[PDB]
């Protein structure tokens, strides 16, 4: 159970590619034994300049420190198989095995055979809050939350997933962390305008984007550039001002970075259609000054969220199987 | 769900290398030379405490599965060091480990390299993994020090002097297996035990409750006096007839 690395991929049958990940092919299989489903993320390590990816130490060192329902664990670690009587000539891989998970948010928006009910969506949001809030709590960062990192299955279980690029977070004391992170269309301002010193307040910004795209079956902020991307994001938010939120005077690009002119927020206007206690939290969750922002156990505490019962939540009628492309 | 990394005295006689006919003196000279080589190639590349304390840990670790007689030291000891370097957000390349440990090893020393002596460490990389059960965070003794040290209140100079020794003697049982006998707080409690007996300061003296004589109860939880002295001892050994001098 506990003694990783050690046990042999020849245990899994190799189904098929999924697709390509960060520091190598990504697999599904089936276990010989229990006959359950799992993703193997393979890493490869005769190749590459310093041996095992640092990449892949980061996500073995996060994962093995967060057990949740809502976040994708790691299973197990296997290997390829090393031959007779010499280690130095054998140089294969290792498999990072994780639960199998059928769709991620991206592949059912795109397709648009998919209609989410506002019982669909309390059920997924009730369910990434929950996640992210044990992450926050474990003084932890996503940094990169997305439509193709949030993983749903057939049963209605969502997890949050892909914790490559993520950070621990010291609540204590403010320290310096890495400005360009989360892939832009879902980055808060803070970041956009050169935020170093950030909080958890960035990862809330991304799921807020979320909620909205899981009404509008498209990200909301669809930009190629951080100015234009910043642009989009005052149209509908209000353009980022100190009597908003004071403190963003003191960051890097507020001069250099502005929209072209100053924006009144109109959200509620924009997001009309949505249900009142949708919009109470989208509002909250989009709000501009990271210190104002939603916490994700604010989220939970919302009216939105606050009496979701997950299990008595029925599950949604997905489409079985993709026609691999 | 996570691995138990804690032998017995009855164990940690049972090794791989003496079950090959090493003797034990022989095991512990070349886990003092292991561990000093880690902290000396890393000290002239500049690296964090934590990430020497890492390197060594894995290096003690790597000698409970596997026998000095198959795996030669120095390798082992570079191998070890370079995987800490990425896991303690301080890496260096491989190159510059090898550079380093050509300046400070003898020819004898470095032969045990071979011909290739990065890729002896890069094969080897894989099988530390394995060995390790990609277990990857690892807690020291150094922070424990100074989290039981800040709450000490007295004379800003003798405590000084207490957080020193013990830092140094830290240092000194990374050489030792004790880091496979006890919990990096335990061993961190016991180097200021050990400080404070050298120094003749009553520690007592300094804590929230100055009559009682179990000062560390504080701080770790259900250690007996005879686990500190045992631990005390097994540093002392280190200057007893190894010719070092303790600190001060
Ligand atoms: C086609 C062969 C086949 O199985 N093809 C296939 C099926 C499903 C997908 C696919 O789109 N998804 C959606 C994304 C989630 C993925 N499942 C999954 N589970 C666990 C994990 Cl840990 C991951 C994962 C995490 N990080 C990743 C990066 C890259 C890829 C996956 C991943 N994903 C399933 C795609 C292809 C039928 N033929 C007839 C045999």
């Amino acid at each position: 159970e506990s003694d990783w690395g050690k046990r042999c991929v020849d245990k899994f049958d190799i189904i098929g590619i999924i697709g390509e990940g960060t520091y190598g092919q990504v697999y599904k299989a089936k276990d010989k034994d229990t006959g359950e489903l799992v993703a193997l993320k393979k890493v490869r390590l005769d190749n590459e300049k310093e041996g095992f990816p640092i990449t892949a130490i980061r996500e073995i060192k996060i994962l093995r420190q967060l057990i949740h329902r809502s976040v994708v664990n790691m299973k197990e670690i296997v290997t390829d198989k090393q031959d007779a009587l010499d280690f130095k000539k054998d140089k294969g891989a290792f498999y990072l095995v994780f639960e199998y998970m059928d769709h991620d948010l991206m592949g059912l928006l795109e397709s648009g055979l998919v209609h989410f009910s506002e019982d669909h969506i309390k059920s997924f949001m009730k369910q990434l809050m929950e996640g992210l809030e044990y992450c926050h709590k474990k003084n932890f960062l996503h940094r990169d939350i997305k439509c193709s990192n949030i993983l749903l299955n057939n049963s209605g279980q969502i997890k949050l997933a892909d914790f490559g690029l993520a950070r621990l977070y010291n609540s204590e004391e403010s320290r310096p962390y890495t400005n360009k992170v989360i892939t832009l269309w879902y980055r808060p301002p803070e970041l956009l305008l050169g935020e170093e010193r950030y909080t958890p307040a960035i990862d809330v910004w991304s799921c807020g984007c979320i909620l909205g795209e899981l009404f509008t079956k498209k990200p909301i902020f669809q930009a190629n550039l951080e100015l234009a991307q910043l642009e989009l994001i005052s149209r509908l938010c209000g353009s980022p001002c100190p009597a908003v939120w004071p403190d963003v005077i003191k960051l890097p690009y507020f001069n250099t970075m502005k929209p072209k002119k100053q924006y009144r927020r109109r959200l509620r206007e924009e997001f009309s259609f949505i249900p009142s206690a949708a919009l109470d939290l989208l509002d909250h969750m989009l709000t501009l000054d990271p210190s104002k922002r939603c916490t994700a156990e604010q989220t939970l505490q919302s009216d939105f969220l606050k009496d979701v019962e997950l299990s008595k939540m029925a599950p949604p009628d997905l489409p079985h199987w993709q026609d691999c492309h | 769900t996570k691995p138990c990394w804690y032998w017995d005295k009855k164990d940690l006689a049972h090794t791989p290398s003496q079950l090959e006919g090493l003797d034990p003196a022989t095991e512990a000279r070349y886990r003092r030379e292991g561990a000093r080589f880690i902290f000396d190639v890393g000290t002239r590349l500049g690296l964090h405490y934590d990430t020497l304390a890492t390197g060594i840990i894995y290096f003690h670790r790597f000698y409970m599965f596997h026998s000095f007689k198959q795996f030669p030291r120095y390798v082992t000891g570079a191998c070890c060091l370079f995987l800490a370097g990425k896991v303690e957000e301080t890496p260096k390349k491989c190159k510059d480990i090898i550079k380093t440990a050509r300046s400070l090893l003898n020819d004898v020393q470095f032969g045990q390299f071979g011909d290739d002596p990065k890729e002896e460490v890069m094969v080897l990389e894989r099988i530390l993994l394995q060995t390790i059960k990609f277990d990857l965070q690892v807690e020291h003794p150094y922070q424990f020090l100074l989290k039981y040290a800040k709450q000490l209140k007295g004379d800003k100079n003798k405590i000084q002097k207490l957080v020193q020794m013990a830092w140094t003697f830290v240092n000194d049982s990374l050489c030792t297996t004790l880091s496979l006998q006890w919990e990096p707080e335990i061993i961190a409690v016991a180097v200021m035990y050990l400080a404070g007996r050298l120094c003749k300061f009553e520690i007592q003296e300094w804590t929230s409750k100055p009559m009682y004589r179990r000062w560390w109860e504080q701080f770790v939880q259900d250690v007996p006096v005879d686990v500190l002295e045992d631990i005390c001892h097994q540093i002392l050994d280190l200057y007893s007839q190894g010719k070092q001098q303790m600190p001060h």
